[PDB]
Formats: C-alpha cells, structure tokens, sequence
C-alpha cells in the first residue's frame, strides 16, 4: 500500500513480507535505488498465541486521508502505524480482545467519509463451510472499528451479524456514496451505517443457504468468489470475475445518495486476473500471475 | 358487594361474597356469577375449580368438558389437573375404550404438571391403573411389566414430596416379580435417584414460602414482598441445582418456574418480560452448541410467551408489545412486526402517541426513511395522537437522514397544530438552541411569546430558556429589555421575588452566587 | 477546549455530560458514539459514578443506530452495573422506550417495578 506522508515529495510504499515484516520504502533521487524509511518486525512468538503455522498473510491497508495505516498481523493482531521524522510509534490492537469476538477475519478495509480512520472488518465468529449449510446457515459479520490514534482506544461502532456464510472480499465504496460492497460467492451486498441492508442474489444457490433478505437481480446468473474489483470515480465498479469476465457494476443511486438497485452489464472478457488498478482515467490494469497481465482501455458508448 | 367492586374491581372481599352466595343459588343463576369471576381471574385455578365443581354437581357433563377445553392449557394449577383426572375417571369409566382413554389422560398430565411437588398421587394413580388393566397370557403380562416399569423410572428422577415412597414401592415391585434380578435393576438407577432425592430436599425450601393460590392482581407492602419470593425462585432455578450443560433441561425447568409465577402474578410485566428474555438468551445459547432445530423451538416459544401476555391478561399494557415487537425485529421477521404494532392501534383507549414514536422508530431502522414517513403519515391522521410524535419525527430526520429542512418543516407542522402545549415548544426550543444560529433561535422565541398560540400563564419555562439563550449570546442591552419585559408579563407572581429571579441570569448548571441557606429565604425555585 | 478539559477533568461526571450533550447536538453519529466509548472504556472516569453517562447513551442509540446496537449495550451496561440492577431490569427497560413524559406504564405500576427518574 502507499501513502503520501507529511510534507513528502514522493509516495512511500508499505510493503509486507512473510511472518509480519512491514517495510516503508521510498525511491530516492541521487542514488536511483530505494531508501528504507522504517523497519517493523512483528515476528514475536507471543503475537501468534501459539499458532505456529501462520496461515493468514499480513495485509496492509491505508486510510485514504493518510491518517494511519493498519497491518493485520497473523489474522489476530491489528498493528496500527500512526502517521503525522514523519512517523509515530506503532501499537498492536488485539483482535480477539475486542467486542463481538471477531476471531476469523476475512477482509478488512478503511472506509471513506468519517473524521477518524474507521476500519471495516469482515469476520466469521462461528465458522462454517460451504458444504455444511443446514446447521450453520449464514455466519459472516461486520465490525467498523473506529481507531482513535492519540488516545489509543477503538470504539466498535456499527455491527451487522447475519451476512451470508460465504462472503469473500470486502470493498470500500468511495466518499460521494460511502459504505461498503461485500462480495459473497452467490450474492452482493451494499451496507452502510444509516441505511438498511440492500443485497441481491446472483443465482439460485441462495435458496436454502441464506436467510439474509436477498432480491433477484434480473438477467444475471454468475458467481463472485475470486473476483477482483476497483471503482470508477463514483457509482461504477469493474468486477473481473473468475473466468476473466469483466462486469461493470452500476450502483443505482437515489436523490438522497442511497443505493436503490444494482445494474450489471456483461462487458468484455479478458485475463484471469489476480489484481486490478485504475490508472489515468480510461485505463485499467489487470495484474495476473497466470496470463499476460495487460493494460486495458474503456470508453463510453453512444 | 357490587358497590365494593366499583372502587376496587379486584376487591377479593367483594369477590368472595359473590362466591359465598354462589352455592345458595341454583346452577342457572350462579353461572352468571362464576363467569364474571373466571373471565376476570383467568389464571386462578382455584377459582376455575369451584365452577367446575359446581357444574359437576349439576351433572352438566357436556359443560364441564368445555371448561377443560378453555382453561386447562392456560392454568397449570395442581388441583385443576387433579380435577381433570377425577372427571375422566368418573365420566368415561363405563366406556369399553376407557383403558386407552384414561391411560392417555395420566401421561398428558405428567408431561406438563408432573414436575410439580404435590404431583405424587398423579404418579401413583397411573401405577395402580396399569395394574388394573387386565392382561392374560405371558406377552400381555410382560406388556404390563414394561408399562409399569417405565413410569417408575421416569418418576424417580422427578423432585417432589414423597420420592422416598415411590422408590420404596419400586423396590417391592422389582422384588415382587423377580428377587434375583431386583438386586441389579435397583442398583443401576440408584445413583441418579440419590441426586433426585437430594435436590428434592433442596426444592422444599423455596416452595414452602410461596402461596401458589393467590389471584392475579396488578401492583398497588405484602404484594411486593411476594414478588421477592418469586424472583428468588426464578433465579434459584437459574442457578441450576441440577448442575448440567444441557440447556434444554435447564430452560424448561426455568420455564416451569415461569408458568407457576404467571398464575399468581400474571398482571406483572416483568414476569412476562423475564420469561421470554430468558428464552431469547436460551435461543442464542443453543444456536452456538449445535442444537439448531431446538434453537428455533425456543425462539418461537419466546414469541409465544409474549403472545400470551398481550392476548390473555395484559391487553392495554404497552410494554409487552414493544418487547414482542423488538423481539421480532431481532428475528428479522419484519412483516410480522407491523401486525403487532397495528394490533395495539386497534385497541380503543390507549395513548398511541408513544406507540407511533416506536412504530416510527421501527420503520426508519429496518425499512428506510420513506417507510418511516408513511408511519408518520398514519400518526397525523389519528385523533388520539398527542404532540410527542411531532418532536420525535423531526429528530428522526435530522439525526438519521442528516437533513435540516425536513426537520424544520415537521416541527413547523406541529407548531401550527400544537402551539398551545409548553412541553412541545421546549422540545423545539432546545433543538433550535443547538443548531448555532442566533438569528434562528431568537426569531422562534418571539414567535411563541407574542402570537398568543401558547397561553402566557403556562409559558414560564419558555421564558426560562430565553435567558439561558440571551446570556450565552447577545449583549447586556438585550437582556435588560427582557427581564423588564418578562417581569411585565409575569407581574402578578414575581413581585418580591426579583433577586431570587436574578440568580437565573447568573447561574450555571449547579453554580449559584449564594449559598443554599440564603436562597431558601430569597424565594428561589429550581425548574 | 473541551478536549483540553477532558484530559484534565475526565473523572467528573457533571463535566462529561455537559460535553456529551454538546456532541449529541452537532449532528454527527460517529463523533458522538466515539466520545461515548472513550469515556466508558479508558477508565479516566470511575464506573460507579457513570450512571448518567450510560443513561445518555441509550437516549442516543435510540434516535440513531439499529436494534442490534442497542441490545449489545443493554447487555454491556447491565454487565458494568451488575451489582445494583439485578431485579430491576424491566424498570430499566422503560428508559429504552420512554420519551420526555411518556412512559409505557402508569405511575402506580412503575412504583413497584423499581423505576427511578434521573
């Protein structure tokens, strides 16, 4: 992740290496190399709570205003890097010692709007498997923790608790609408603090598997399990599915800036991606391990 | 006696005179007296029994059965379940299928009331009945031995009075058919009996203090002292004397403690509320540990105990509706909730001003802003509605939908209609006092205090929030106009009280410029 | 200025309530709720004297927020005040439903439930 620090002339890079090493680097003029700004080693055996086999990767997210940045060390330890030397000393929020007993994190994002770095955190406090949905119907949840940087507390404002059992990645929707879209395998939700939940279903495998109130998206039968996405300035999200199929989801907005309905369109097919980037407006990048990761170009139709 | 029923409708001395003169009149005239009793006291199974014993005296066997279809499920009183078994023993006794019908009757009672402490004779009367059933051969005799043994093994787990005598009869039945194998069958279930015998002695203590016979009376000394003995009996069964992890065995015993308390004090909202909240607690506790099909069984039972409150005993009591409304929002059955709220609105003499607040507080929270304004549309068209829903609705728009103009138009809609209520205006005064425009809030103040929509005599606290506002902002020239004008408007009751009235120009929250002993004699008052 | 006082005088309940109802009226849900969890977790205020802090908390989580947020708190507020609220739950419930003078029971019924007015 990247963040333009206080008075910096460049954009630092928050890299993350295996067994919880953060490294804030920068390009340097003069010597054309890098330049390490800070080294953060978190490979302490008391930060694992005994779990030797690290299965979760350390995930780096930044606050879009550049107030702080949070690494999820080992799945259970939100390491927060406060920003303003251009830095502040870090600290390790325990995840399992919060409210709601988070305990199986799926994704975490910094949400937009706000006055403090609010961090949405999808989790599964009573974990189930697709393949066992008759005794454990739908257990995914959300906590939007609000990081107080100076006082070093964290109110767990806003929680929903009966999201569908198979939710993949969460995604922060930008400022003029706000909120979050939460990709589930067979559905797609739009959640917000002052708005009731609105989420549609994308096949009829949501019948005996979900008690969440799901509408029916007309003319769409797909799934979203490994689907990378980015946002067009406001109300347009480019989902590349599995199978390399690009869909441009339109969040249809009311006059009070609330999401009323969704709108898909089957756009072109392309690379089996592993990432996604909005470049200069009208260019997209599809970073992929398996396939020539290529630069696209979308236009408006007449 | 009827004059005493006018002041106190539940005057138990006045109801007893109707009971004393009930046997001095025939069954056609006494029937109007008992139906005024049992419909007024639906839970008092002692008062149910006296009319059942009256109708069995006049041999109206068809009418006694209709009484059993009316009150037996709703009243778990032990003398009622004795009278139910005494009826089928007498009436059905000459039928050829009596052995099927009567054996069904004892097993139907022991499932619901067999847990009670005086239910020992209910056990024994089915023991002797199965021995009375004639069986010839060897397989039908072993069918008798199997049937008598099953009630023995079930009854010797149940805490009650004479549990030492049932086991004594159990020892003589095992030795009565085979002495050699009696030494093993007694020994195999003896350890669970010693837990059952011990907790039965523990169950004597909290049950010997209770009444178990009082009529259901809403609170008005001894009555609150009885409640404490019920809350002890509830929380002692919550303390789990039979120490186990099986929440189903834990809850149904606490549910049996709940049903006995609802007979005696059914007009108390807390006993209804602490009933189903324990079921809501037991719903999510069984949802964790695998028992999923029984999680919704107690969850619909949680709606059932709430349903019995609003349908049988407490129809005009608002609190158990909203506990039943917010329970169904927590179960996400949002279409059911509107039936619950509109059920309360159909009741004639309530105050829907509170209900329309909460029925607006559901629609914004669960269904969006536009669903909230449809409720507030229904709040304006009800005559019974007072001013508080106009206060809530503008705050529901400002705090949630972040709009100031809709919050302003709703408040101005109420001020045209309800501008003679001082408690309304102060709720709109402190709203506009906090929006940070001195031009906004002062303009409202001179609207209320000049247009004559509010009476001046009831506007003392309107003027008291005025000087709280003209002291934070404004100049000293503006204040001295007002305390000459406010004193002119209240000339009658403030002459001599000026210096005590001055303190409200200088006071903060608890800071007074004099001691409390000095303000006692100046005439100072605190609003 | 308010945060300057809260660092120095964060153990006075009459101070915090005067800063609670200020931030309750500035129209921001997140800020108002962020302050509430600051006061009630950091331990700068004693928990025994914070009864009216919690009482303004449910006045705020009833105007905004969802029912899921309230039922967390009345399990948590009852956990923080376990000693003096056992037996008083239904009388404590009225403060989730009451408006200014609107109570869902009569004054004769609330006398025996254990209801109190702050």
């Amino acid at each position: 992740a990247s963040v333009q620090l206080a008075g910096a002339k460049r954009d630092a890079l928050l890299l993350s290496f295996k067994d919880a090493k953060l490294s804030v680097v920068e390009y340097d003029p003069g010597t054309h190399d890098l330049k390490t700004l800070s080294l953060h080693y978190f490979e302490e055996p008391e930060l694992r709570d005994g779990f030797v086999q690290n299965v979760h990767t350390p995930r780096v997210r930044v606050d879009p205003d550049g107030r702080c940045a949070a690494m999820l060390v080992y799945g259970t330890r939100l390491v927060v890097l406060p920003f303003r030397s251009s830095f502040l000393p870090s600290y390790i929020i325990d995840v399992r010692a919060l409210d709601e007993k988070l305990l199986n994190i799926i994704d975490l994002q910094f949400l937009h709007g706000y006055y403090e770095p609010t961090l949405l955190i999808l989790f599964e406090p009573n974990q189930t498997w697709p393949g066992r949905v008759a005794v454990r119907q739908d257990t995914c949840s959300i906590v939007a923790i609000s990081l107080n940087i100076t006082q070093k507390v964290h109110p767990v404002i806003w929680s929903l608790t009966s999201l569908p059992f198979d939710c993949t990645q969460a995604l922060a929707v930008p400022k003029p609408i706000g909120g979050v879209v939460v990709f589930a395998v067979n559905s797609l939700l739009y959640l917000n603090q002052s708005v009731p939940p609105y989420g549609v279903a994308l096949n009829s495998l949501t019948t005996g598997t979900t008690a969440f109130p799901l509408r029916t998206q007309e003319g769409v039968r797909i799934t979203l399990d490994c689907a990378q996405a980015t946002f067009i300035s406001y109300d347009k999200m480019v989902i590349s599915l599995k199978g390399g199929e690009i869909y441009v989801l339109t969040l249809i907005t009311d006059g009070m800036r609330s999401v009323r309905a969704f709108h898909f369109d089957k756009a072109a097919a392309s690379v089996l991606t592993t990432s996604m980037v909005t470049m200069e407006p009208g260019y997209l990048f599809l970073g992929s391990r398996l396939g020539n990761s290529l630069l696209l170009k979308y236009t408006e139709k007449l | 006696a009827e004059k005493k029923l006018e002041e106190n409708p539940y005057d138990l001395d006045a109801w007893s005179i109707l009971i004393r003169e009930a046997q001095n009149q025939p069954i056609d005239k006494a029937r109007k007296t008992y139906e005024r009793l049992v419909a007024q006291f639906p839970s008092s199974g002692r008062f149910w029994k006296l009319y059942i014993e009256a109708e069995i005296k006049a041999k109206n066997y068809d009418k006694v059965e209709k009484l059993f279809q009316r009150c037996l499920m709703k009243v778990l009183h032990i003398d009622l379940w004795k009278c139910y078994l005494s009826y089928v023993r007498e009436t059905k006794g000459k039928l050829p299928s009596y052995k099927e019908k009567m054996a069904q009757a004892y097993d139907f009672a022991l499932d619901k009331i067999g847990m009670e402490i005086m239910s020992y004779q209910i056990w024994v009367d089915y023991i002797n009945f199965l021995k009375g059933v004639e069986a010839v051969g060897s397989y039908a005799e072993n069918q008798r031995i199997t049937a008598v043994r099953r009630v023995y093994q079930r009854g010797c787990v149940n805490p009650m009075i004479n549990i030492e005598q049932l086991w004594r009869d159990y020892n003589k039945y095992e030795e009565g058919i085979n002495i050699h194998l009696a030494k093993k069958m007694i020994e195999d279930r003896s350890r669970d009996y010693m837990n059952a015998r011990r907790v039965a002695k523990e169950y004597e203590t909290v049950m010997k203090g209770l009444d178990r016979n009082a009529p259901s009376v809403p609170p008005q000394p001894q009555e609150a002292q009885q409640v404490d003995m019920w809350k002890k009996y509830i929380q002692w069964e919550k303390s789990n004397p039979l120490r186990t992890e099986d929440q189903t065995l834990i809850t149904k015993r606490v549910m049996f403690a709940y049903e006995q308390c609802l007979l005696v004090l059914g007009h108390h909202p807390d006993i209804w509320y602490e009933a189903a909240q324990y079921l809501e607690q037991s719903s999510k506790l069984l949802a964790e540990k695998g028992d999923m099909n029984n999680a919704k069984l107690f969850s619909d039972e949680a709606a059932n105990i709430y349903e019995r409150a609003i349908s049988t005993l407490l129809k005009k009591n608002m609190l158990l509706y909203f506990a039943y409304a917010d329970y169904e929002e927590s179960r996400m059955k949002y279409e059911k909730v509107h039936s619950i709220y509109n059920r309360l609105l159909a009741i004639e003499d309530i105050d829907p001003t509170l209900v329309y607040i909460q029925y607006m507080k559901f629609a914004r929270r669960a269904e969006g802003i536009k669903s909230g304004r449809m409720i507030f549309k229904k709040a304006r068209e009800d005559t019974r509605t007072r001013h508080h829903v106009y206060v809530t609705a503008a705050l529901m728009e400002y705090y949630c939908s972040k709009d100031k103009s809709v919050a302003f138009k709703i408040f101005e809609l109420g001020l045209k209609k309800y501008g003679d209520i001082p408690e309304y205006v102060l709720a709109y005064i402190d709203y506009l006092s906090h929006l940070n425009e001195d031009n906004n809030t002062r303009v409202l103040f001179e609207r209320v205090l000049t247009s004559g929509s509010l009476p001046p005599e009831k506007s003392g606290e309107i003027w008291a929030r005025f000087l709280a506002f003209e002291s934070n902002i404004g100049d000293l020239a503006s204040i001295l106009k007002v305390e000459k004008r406010r004193f002119t408007a209240f000339k009658e009751e403030y002459e001599g009280k000026e210096t005590a009235l001055l303190v409200d120009r200088y006071k903060f929250m608890d800071l007074y410029p004099c001691s409390a002993s000095e303000l006692k004699a100046l005439g100072y008052k605190d609003v």
